[PDB]
C-alpha cells in the first residue's frame, strides 16, 4: 500500500514547489518595499485617503501596531458575540453566548489558532460568522506576516532602526495576498461542491420517514482562509470533513496545498532578501525532512490500525474509524500531519480514533515549538528561534562567535530567544499539570485510560502552539477550559511576538559582515543535519515524560 | 493613535462585507446548483441533499456507514463523529454489535464485514462508501428487490465517482443518489 | 490537594521564579 | 616548569578543604548547580523524615540518591576550585620572586653616588636606583645610564641571558630578573600596585574575574535548559498520580538532576578559568578573559617592524667591497671604528663582521686609541687610531666633514646607495683619507623560525600584515625574509589608527601587535593587543596583553586558546545535551514500572531493578564530572581545520558520543550493582 503512498507525499510536494516558487518572488518584493505591478497608483490613494504617511518606525512602535490591532481584534470580536441576538443574518434564532465560551473564542481567531469548543452550527449566525470570524481570519494571518516581513528586514537592513511601517504592511497582505489568493480558493469550492449561500436552513423530507435540517450559511468565503492562512476554523463542528467543506478528494488537495503555500512560499522569498537562493533552500531542505519522516511514521501506523478489527470479523485492520471513506488512509494521515505540523487545526479525521502511536506525531508537531512547516507567520521566526539557536551551538564549537548572515548574536540575544522559545513548553506543561490537579478538568475526558490522558494533552498542545486541532472528545464547554484555553492561547502567540520584535528590533543596529575563510556554511548538508538533530532533540528531551505518560503508555500496553 | 483605527474600520469592510459578498455573487452567477447546498428535488419534496447522506434502516436501501452524531444518526445538527479511542473498551461493544447487527442481516454475503460499514466516519455525515463494500451488499438487495447483480453492479458503477489521480482519494460510491435512483429503477 | 501538594507547588515557583531572575541577569 | 600536573597529591589534599568551603549558600551565582544543591538538600529532607515517619519508609534508596547528589556537587566546586587552584601555584611560582628583594638608591642622578639601605616596597615611580651585576632586579623601569645582559630566567623560565641599553630600546627590565654582566642604573617607572607583576596576581587571587560575554550567553541556555527540566519533571507528579498512584519525589528530583546539564554546571567555571591558567603557562599575560575570547575570531592582524618581527637592536654588518682594501683589512680599523662607534649598534659590527675572520690581533688602547663618542657638530663617533683620521660618515655629511678636504671617491659609492636600496638598510659610510672603504650597511636581523610560523598562520586563515613608520625600501626585503602576506609603510600612530578602523568598519577584529610607543595609540584601540615584552613600559601599560618573551607569533599561541575555551564550551553542552536520551531508557521505564507496567519494555540496557536503574544514573551523572576533568583542564586538542570540516568531526566525539556514552554508563554501573548485587 506504500507505493501509492510514497507517491502522494511526492505529488503533494511536487505542485507545493511549483506553486511557491512564484509566490515567494511576489512576497520578496513586499518585504523590500517593492510595489507589486499594478498596485502602484491604487497604494497612493489607499495609503492616504485613509491616510497612513508611510512613516519608518522603530519595534517599540511597530509592536504597538500589531498588538494594538490585535487589542481591538478581540474587543470587536468579543461583542459580535454577546450582542448577537441584536445582530441580522440570524435565519435561526440564536441568542447571545455565554461569557466564557464567547472569551474562549473571542481569544481563539485572534490567536491565528481557531480552537472551536461548540457546534458551529447551533451556535452562529451568519453576521456573527461572516463579519466576525472571517475579518478576523484575515487579520490574524496578516497579524503573523507583518511580524516575520519585520524579521527578513531585520536580516538585511545595515546598521538602521527602522524595521518597515505596519500598516503599510497590513495593507499589503490582505488587499493583495490573502485576499487575491483566497477568492481563487473559495470559488473553485462552490464549483467543486461546497457551500456559498444566505439561505435559511432548508429542512428535507428523506427516502425515508425521518427528517433532517441542512444547515446553509457563507461557508466557502470562510473556508479559503481556513485554509490558507494557516487558520482552521470550521464553520460546522467537523472543521475539514463536513462535507459542505471538503466535498471531494481534489478539494482536500487543494487544502493540503493551501495549507503550505504562505510557509512555504514565505521562505523562498527569504532566500532572495538576502541574496543567496540557498540560504533559504536550506531551511526547507530542514522543515521537509522532519515532515516526510512525520508522514511515514503516520502512514504505518494506521495501515497496521487497530487491531481488534481483525478479530471482530472485519476485512482487514486499517483504522477507517473517525475518516471519511471519501478520503483514503493514506490521504488522512497526510493531512493529519499537515494540519497539526502548520498550526492549521482543520480536523480531516477524528484525531482520537488514531492508534497512540500515529495519534502521537500529531501531538509530537504540535510541542516542538510549532516550527516544522509550521503556521503563517511562527513558521519562519519558530524556526528562528532554532536557527539563531543552532547557530550558537555550532559556531561556538569552531572557535567563533555565532554570526548568522553576518550578524552577530551577542548576549541581548540570547537573554531573549531563552524566553523566546521558554513560552511554548511552559503552558503545555503547566496547562496540563493544572488541567489534572483539578476535578472541572479531568471529568471533561471521554476514553478512559492512558488515553484520557492524552486528550487533556493535546489540547494545551494545541493551545500555546496555537493550532487549533483537537481530540475533540474533550468536552471543553466548562467554564474551567474555556479560560485555562484563553490564557494559554494569548501568552502562547503573544508571548512570542514580544520576544522576536525584540531579537528584530535589535538585529538592525548591527552590522551584517561578509563571508570569510572560517565562517560557518550555513547552507548545506551538515547544518541542515544539525538544525534538524536541535529542533528533534530539545523538542524531544522535553516532552518524551510527558509522551510516555500519554500515548506511548496507550501503544505499550 | 488615529490611522490605527483608521485602518481596521477598513479592514472590516473589504475583509468580511466585501469578499465574502463577492464571493456569493459569483457562486450564484456561475455555480447556481451546489451554491445552494447541492439540493436534489422530487417537485416541492427534497430528497436530501447530493453529499450529507440519511439514515438507511430500511431493507431494500443501501445502508452508509454508522454514523453516531448527537440525538439520531445521520444528524445534520451536529456533524461530530464517535471520538472513541483504540484503547477503549466500549469501542468493541459497539463493533462486535454492529457486526452483529450485520453478519446475520447479510446472510449470503461474506464472512468478513468491510471496514467502512462498521466503523463510524469523521463527520458522520459520510454519504460515501468504497466499491468494495458498494459491491459486498449486493447479493440481499438484489435478492430483497428481485433484480439481477448483473445490471445492479452496473447500477453501482453509474454512481461511482473515482478521483482524478488515483492516489489523490479512493474509489467513491454515493448512496443517496443511488438509493434515490434504486426506486425509479423499481418502479 | 492534601497540605503538601501546594507546598511542592511553591517550591516549584520558588524554583520557578529564581531561574527566571537569574535568566534575565548576568549575575 | 612541568606546566600539566592533573593530581600532584597535594594540590588535591589542599583542595577538598576548600571543596567542602563552597557547599553552603554562596553557589547562587551559579544557577545550573544551584537546583543540583536543593536537589542534594530536601532528599535528605525527604530520608531523614522518612526514617523516622513518612508515608514510604524506603529510607535505605533515598539516602543512597543524596548519597551521590551531594557528591554530584562535591564534584562541581572540585573542578571549580581545581582550576582556581591550579592558578594559586601557577601564580606563585612567580610571585615568590618579587618578595626576595630590597633596593638601594643614587642619590645623585649618576653612576657612583651617595647610597642608602632602603626596602624595595618603600620606592615609587621617578626614582634613581643602582643594581650593580651579579643581583636581582628589585623594581621595573627604563635603563638611562649602562649596558648590560640580564638573566629573565625567574620570571618566565629562560636559559638564556638577554641585554640591553640606556635610552634606546631595550628600556625594559622587569623587577625580579637577575643581572649578569654590567652595571645598570634604572629609573622606576611604575608603583607597588601599578605594579606589572600586581597584573597577574589580583586578577588570579580573588573571585575578582567576571564572566566572558560569551560564558555569560551559554548560562542563558543552560538556565533554560533547567527551566523545562524543572517544568518537565516536576509536573510529572499530577501527571502520574491521575492514573493509578503517584511517583516518589525522590525519584523526580534524581530525574530533575539527571537530566539538567551537570556536566557542564560543574566545568563552566572550571574551563574559564583553566583557559586563563593555560595562557599564563604558555608566557602570555591577558587582562581579561574577553580578549581571550574575542581572540578566537580575529582574522586581521599588524606587526611592528622594529622589535616586533627583529630583535629591534637595529643593527648589521654585510661587507666592505673597496678597490684596493684587502678583505682581509674589512676589520682592520672600522672594528676600531666600531670600537668607536660606542653605541650598542656599533657593537654589531665589532661581532656580526668577524663572524667568518675572527682577527682578534689587536688590543683596546694599545695604539692610542682616541676614543671619540657620538659628537654634536658633526654627528658621529670617531678615532685617531691610524695616522689618518677615522670618521664614521653619515648620510648627508660624507662631504661635509670626511670627504671635505677635496678628496672623493670614483663613482662606486654613488652605486652603493643603489645597494642600499637593493638591500634596504640604514646604512653607514666608512672612508679614511683617499682610501675609500665605502658602506657598511645595517639592515635587521629577524630572529626566529617564523617562515613555519608565518605558514602555520595562513592555515588557520588569518591575513598578515606588515606595518611600520620606516619608509617603503626597507620593508620589501624584511617582508621577503619573514614571509607576510601583505606589507604597508610609512605609517604615523594617527596613521596606524587609520588601519584599524579600516578593518573594524568592515566588522572584522583586529589584532595590533608591536612594541613601540608609537603602538601604544593603536594599541589602546584595537581589539587584541599583544605587547611585545622587549616594549617600552608604556605601551605594555596602554595594551591588553603582554608576551614574557618577545615572540610575535606567540598570537598563534593565544588563538589556540581562544578557541579551546570555545570547543570545551560548545562540545560539553552537545555532549550533555545528547545525554539525556539515554538518561529517559534508564528512568522512565524503571520509575513508572509501579504505576504503569507497560513501560518495562522501553527498557533497553536490560536494567535489573527499577530502583538501581535510578542509582545507576545519579552515579554516571556524578562519575562522568570527574571523567571529563582532564577534558575541561587540557583543553580540546584540534587540527587547525575549516568551519565545515571540523563540525562535522567535533560532532562524532560529542554529537554521537553523547548517544552511546550513556548507553554504556548506565549497563557497567549497573552491572557492578550486579556483581556485587547490593541494591
Ligand atoms: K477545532
Ligand atoms: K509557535
Ligand atoms: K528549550
Amino acid at each position: 500500500m506504500a507505493a501509492q503512498g510514497f507517491l502522494l507525499i511526492a505529488t503533494f510536494l511536487l505542485v507545493l514547489m511549483v506553486l511557491a516558487r512564484p509566490l515567494g518572488s511576489g512576497l520578496a518584493r513586499l518585504i523590500n518595499d517593492i510595489p507589486l505591478p499594478g498596485t502602484t497608483g491604487v497604494e497612493r490613494v489607499l495609503f492616504r485617503a485613509l491616510g497612513v504617511s508611510d512613516r519608518e518606525m522603530n519595534w517599540k512602535q511597530y509592536l504597538c501596531a500589531i498588538l494594538g490591532l490585535n487589542m481591538l481584534g478581540l474587543a470587536v470580536l468579543f461583542f459580535m458575540l454577546l450582542g448577537q441576538h441584536y445582530l441580522p443574518l440570524n435565519p435561526q434564532q440564536l441568542p447571545g453566548l455565554s461569557w466564557d465560551l464567547a472569551l474562549n473564542t473571542a481569544v481563539s481567531f485572534v490567536t491565528n489558532t481557531n480552537w472551536q469548543s461548540y457546534s458551529g452550527e447551533t451556535t452562529l449566525s451568519y453576521f456573527s460568522q461572516m463579519a466576525g470570524l472571517t475579518v478576523q481570519n484575515f487579520l490574524s494571518a496578516a497579524s503573523g506576516i507583518a511580524v516575520i516581513f519585520a524579521l527578513i528586514r531585520a536580516f538585511t537592513r545595515q546598521s538602521m532602526s527602522t524595521l518597515g511601517n505596519a500598516w503599510v504592511d497590513l495593507l499589503r497582505i490582505t488587499l493583495w495576498v490573502l485576499v487575491p489568493v483566497a477568492l481563487l480558493i473559495a470559488l473553485f469550492f462552490i464549483q467543486q461542491g461546497a457551500l456559498q449561500n444566505f439561505l435559511p436552513y432548508q429542512a428535507v423530507n428523506t427516502v425515508e420517514g425521518a427528517q433532517q435540517l441542512l444547515p446553509m450559511g457563507p461557508v466557502a468565503s470562510q473556508e479559503a482562509i481556513k485554509m490558507l492562512g494557516t487558520n482552521g476554523g470550521g464553520f460546522f463542528n467537523a472543521n475539514s470533513s463536513h462535507p459542505f467543506e471538503n466535498p471531494t478528494a481534489l478539494t482536500n488537495f487543494v487544502q493540503m496545498l493551501a495549507i503550505f503555500l504562505i510557509p512555504t512560499a514565505l521562505c523562498f522569498a527569504f532566500g532572495e532578501v538576502m541574496g543567496d537562493r540557498r540560504q533559504g533552500r536550506m531551511l526547507l531542505w530542514a522543515m521537509s525532512v522532519i515532515f516526510v519522516i512525520c508522514v511515514g511514521v503516520v502512514m504505518w501506523a494506521e495501515v497496521q490500525g487497530n487491531p481488534h478489527l481483525l478479530a471482530l470479523g472485519t476485512d482487514s485492520s486499517i483504522n477507517m474509524e473517525g475518516k471519511e471513506s471519501r478520503f483514503g488512509v493514506l490521504v488522512s494521515s497526510l493531512f493529519a500531519v499537515v494540519t497539526t505540523a502548520a498550526s492549521c487545526g482543520a480536523v480531516i479525521a477524528m484525531h482520537d480514533s488514531f492508534t497512540a502511536l500515529g495519534g502521537m506525531v500529531p501531538m509530537w508537531l504540535m510541542q516542538i515549538g510549532e516550527v516544522v512547516f509550521g503556521g503563517v507567520g511562527s513558521g519562519l521566526y519558530g524556526m528562528m528561534l532554532f536557527v539563531l539557536l543552532a547557530v550558537f551551538i555550532a559556531g561556538l564549537m569552531i572557535g567563533r562567535t555565532p554570526e548568522y548572515l553576518g550578524k552577530k548574536i551577542d548576549v541581548r540575544e540570547m537573554k531573549l530567544t531563552a524566553l523566546a522559545i521558554l513560552v511554548t513548553p511552559t503552558l503545555v506543561l503547566m496547562g496540563a499539570a493544572l488541567a489534572m490537579m483539578t476535578d472541572a478538568g479531568r471529568s471533561a475526558m471521554l476514553n478512559p485510560g492512558p488515553h484520557g490522558f492524552s486528550e487533556v494533552l493535546y489540547a494545551v498542545s494545541s493551545a500555546a502552539n496555537n493550532n487549533g486541532s483537537a481530540f475533540a472528545g474533550l468536552s471543553a464547554n466548562s467554564p474551567f477550559w474555556n479560560c485555562l484555553l484563553a490564557f494559554c492561547m494569548f501568552v502562547g502567540r503573544f508571548g512570542v511576538i514580544i520576544p522576536v520584535m525584540a531579537i528584530a528590533g535589535s538585529l538592525v543596529s548591527k552590522k551584517s559582515q561578509a563571508a570569510s575563510s572560517g565562517t560557518l556554511p550555513t547552507h548545506g548538508p551538515l547544518f541542515v543535519g544539525l538544525l534538524i538533530g536541535t529542533v528533534l532533540l530539545v523538542g524531544a528531551l522535553t516532552f518524551i515524560p510527558a509522551l510516555a505518560l500519554g500515548p506511548v503508555a496507550e501503544y505499550l500496553s | 493613535l488615529r490611522p490605527a483605527l483608521s485602518t481596521f474600520i477598513f479592514l472590516l469592510l473589504i475583509t468580511g462585507g466585501v469578499y465574502p459578498l463577492l464571493t456569493t455573487v459569483l457562486g450564484q452567477w456561475w455555480f447556481p446548483w451546489q451554491a445552494n447546498g447541492s439540493l436534489i428535488r422530487e417537485g416541492d419534496t427534497v430528497r436530501g441533499s447530493a453529499l450529507i447522506g440519511q439514515n438507511f434502516t430500511g431493507n431494500g436501501y443501501f445502508h452508509g456507514r454508522p454514523s453516531a452524531t448527537a440525538e439520531m444518526p445521520y444528524n445534520p445538527q451536529a456533524s461530530g463523529g464517535s471520538n472513541l479511542a483504540v484503547s477503549n473498551p466500549e469501542l468493541d461493544k459497539l463493533i462486535a454489535a454492529r457486526v452483529a447487527a450485520l453478519r446475520a442481516a447479510n446472510p449470503d454475503a461474506s464472512a468478513s464485514v468491510p471496514v467502512e460499514l462498521v466503523t463510524a466516519s469523521a463527520s458522520g455525515l459520510d454519504n460515501n462508501i468504497t466499491p468494495q463494500a458498494a459491491a459486498w451488499q449486493i447479493p440481499r438487495v438484489a435478492k430483497a428487490r428481485n433484480l439481477s447483480v448483473e445490471q445492479l453492479t452496473q447500477l453501482i458503477a453509474k454512481y461511482s465517482q473515482q478521483p482524478l489521480v488515483k492516489y489523490i482519494g479512493q474509489p467513491v460510491v454515493n448512496i443517496v443518489e443511488l438509493n434515490l435512483a434504486l426506486d425509479k429503477l423499481d418502479e | 490537594m492534601s497540605a503538601g501538594v501546594i507546598t511542592g507547588v511553591l517550591l516549584v515557583f520558588l524554583l520557578l521564579g529564581y531561574l527566571v531572575y537569574a535568566l534575565i541577569n548576568a549575575e | 616548569k612541568q606546566l600539566a600536573l592533573f593530581e600532584p597529591t597535594l594540590v588535591v589534599q589542599a583542595l577538598k578543604e576548600a571543596v567542602k568551603k563552597l557547599n553552603p549558600q554562596a553557589q547562587w551565582r551559579n544557577p545550573v548547580m544551584f537546583i543540583v544543591w536543593i536537589g542534594s538538600l530536601l532528599t535528605t529532607c525527604i530520608s531523614i523524615a522518612m526514617a523516622s515517619g513518612a508515608m514510604p519508609g524506603n529510607a535505605l534508596f533515598s539516602a543512597a540518591i543524596s548519597g551521590w547528589l551531594w557528591i554530584t556537587v562535591l564534584f562541581a566546586n572540585f573542578a571549580e576550585a581545581l582550576a582556581e587552584g591550579r592558578s594559586k601555584a601557577q601564580a606563585n611560582s612567580l610571585k615568590g620572586v618579587k618578595k626576595t628583594a630590597f633596593a638601594r638608591k643614587l642619590r645623585e642622578p649618576k653612576y657612583g653616588a651617595a647610597a642608602d639601605k632602603v626596602p624595595a616596597d618603600q620606592l615609587r615611580k621617578g626614582d634613581i636606583v643602582l643594581v650593580e651585576a651579579g643581583d636581582i632586579i628589585p623594581c621595573d623601569g627604563e635603563v638611562i645610564e649602562g649596558g648590560a645582559s640580564v638573566d629573565e630566567s625567574a620570571i618566565t623560565g629562560e636559559s638564556a641571558p638577554v641585554i640591553r641599553e640606556s635610552g634606546g630600546d631595550f628600556a625594559s627590565v622587569t623587577g625580579g630578573t637577575r643581572i649578569l654582566s654590567d652595571w645598570l642604573v634604572i629609573e622606576c617607572s611604575v608603583n607597588p600596585g601599578e605594579t606589572f607583576l600586581d597584573r597577574m596576581i589580583a586578577m588570579v587571587e580573588g573571585a575578582q574575574r567576571r564572566k566572558t560575554p560569551n560564558e555569560i550567553a551559554l548560562t542563558i541556555l543552560l538556565i533554560a535548559l533547567t527551566i523545562v527540566f524543572l517544568l518537565a519533571t516536576a509536573t510529572l507528579w499530577p501527571f502520574s498520580a491521575w492514573g493509578g498512584n503517584a511517583v516518589s519525589v525522590t525519584v523526580l528530583v534524581a530525574l530533575l538532576v539527571c537530566l539538567i546539564p551537570t556536566t557542564i554546571g560543574g566545568l563552566l567555571s572550571a574551563i574559564g578559568v583553566a583557559g586563563m591558567s593555560r595562557m599564563l603557562g604558555a608566557n602570555v599575560i591577558a587582562t581579561s578573559g574577553r580578549a581571550v575570547e574575542a581572540a578566537g575570531d580575529v582574522d586581521v592582524l599588524l606587526l611592528d617592524k622594529t622589535g616586533t618581527i627583529t630583535l629591534g637592536n637595529r643593527q648589521a654588518s654585510e661587507f666592505i667591497p673597496a678597490q684596493g682594501v684587502d678583505e682581509k683589512t674589512l676589520a682592520d680599523a672600522a672594528q676600531l671604528a666600531s670600537l668607536a662607534d660606542e653605541t650598542p649598534e656599533g657593537r654589531s659590527i665589532v661581532i656580526l663582521a668577524k663572524q667568518r675572520f675572527n682577527l682578534r690581533e689587536r688590543d683596546v688602547q694599545s695604539l692610542h686609541a682616541t676614543f671619540v663618542p657620538f659628537t654634536a657638530q658633526s654627528r658621529m663617533s670617531g678615532i685617531n687610531i691610524d695616522n689618518r683620521m677615522i670618521r664614521k660618515g653619515s648620510v648627508d655629511a660624507i662631504r661635509r666633514h670626511v670627504e671635505a678636504n677635496g678628496g672623493h671617491f670614483p663613482t662606486d659609492v654613488d652605486q652603493k646607495v643603489d645597494q642600499v636600496a637593493r638591500q634596504g638598510a640604514t646604512p653607514l659610510v666608512v672612508v679614511e683619507g683617499s682610501r675609500v672603504l665605502g658602506v657598511i650597511a645595517l639592515k635587521d636581523i629577524v630572529k626566529g623560525g617564523i617562515k613555519e610560523r608565518f605558514a602555520q598562520l595562513r592555515k588557520m586563515g588569518i591575513k598578515t600584515v606588515m606595518i611600520t613608520g620606516d619608509n617603503r625600501l626597507t620593508a620589501a626585503a624584511i617582508a621577503a625574509e619573514a614571509g607576510v602576506d601583505d606589507f604597508l609603510a610609512e605609517a604615523t600612530p594617527e596613521a596606524k589608527l587609520a588601519l584599524i578602523r579600516q578593518y573594524q568598519a568592515e566588522g572584522r577584529l583586529v589584532a595590533m601587535t608591536g612594541d613601540g610607543t608609537n603602538d601604544a595609540p593603536a594599541l589602546a584601540q584595537a581589539d587584541v593587543a599583544v605587547a611585545m615584552n622587549s616594549g617600552t613600559q608604556a605601551a605594555k601599560e596602554a595594551g591588553n596583553m603582554v608576551d614574557l618573551d618577545s615572540n610575535p607569533t606567540k598570537l598563534i599561541e593565544v588563538v589556540h586558546i581562544g578557541k579551546q575555551m570555545l570547543m570545551t564550551r560548545g562540545s560539553l553542552t552537545t555532549f550533555s545535551i545528547a545525554n539525556d536520551v539515554a538518561k529517559y531508557f534508564a528512568i522512565i521505564p524503571a520509575a513508572f514500572a509501579a504505576t504503569y507496567p507497560q513501560l518495562n519494555a522501553l527498557n533497553i540496557m536490560c536494567l535489573h531493578s527499577p530502583d538501581s536503574a535510578i542509582l545507576s544514573a545519579v552515579i554516571f551523572n556524578a562519575l562522568i564530572i570527574v571523567f571529563l576533568i582532564p577534558l575541561a583542564l587540557k583543553g580540546v586538542s584540534y587540527k587547525p581545520l575549516t568551519a565545515s570540516a571540523m563540525l562535522r568531526r567535533n560532532l562524532w566525539i560529542y554529537g554521537l558520543g553523547g548517544l552511546l556514552v550513556p548507553f554504556i554508563g548506565i549497563k557497567v554501573i549497573d552491572l557492578l550493582l550486579t556483581v556485587c548485587g547490593l541494591v
